[PDB]
């Protein structure tokens, strides 16, 4: 039984790393819009320059 | 001499308002130039929302 109780752990660690992993690539996507952002405001102030 | 010295008063008034018109003028050619910018600027603040 041990063995077993080893074997899910395992996986619900797995599965914990899925929600990790899936965090921080929404994360990373977000970024890039918001870099998006800024480059159109970036450019916006050259306008006003 | 009189006579001539009413029409040197006329035209120094007359060159007085020709001046201030062109200048009226311009003032109003340098909004409609400046205009552009700022429609250009507020619109692409619509692309960074």
């Amino acid at each position: 039984a041990d063995k077993i109780s080893q074997s899910e752990t395992y996986r619900r660690r797995r599965q914990e790393w899925e929600i990790q992993r899936n965090n921080a690539e929404a994360e990373l996507k977000q970024i890039d819009a918001q870099l998006k952002s800024l480059a159109v405001r970036r450019e916006a102030a050259v306008l006003q320059k | 001499v009189s006579q001539l010295t009413q029409f040197g008063s006329t035209l120094q008034n007359i060159i007085e308002r020709q001046d201030a018109e062109a200048l009226n003028a311009l003032l109003q050619n340098q909004a409609a130039e400046l205009i552009l910018t700022n429609l250009s600027i507020q619109d692409k603040t619509i692309e960074e929302l």
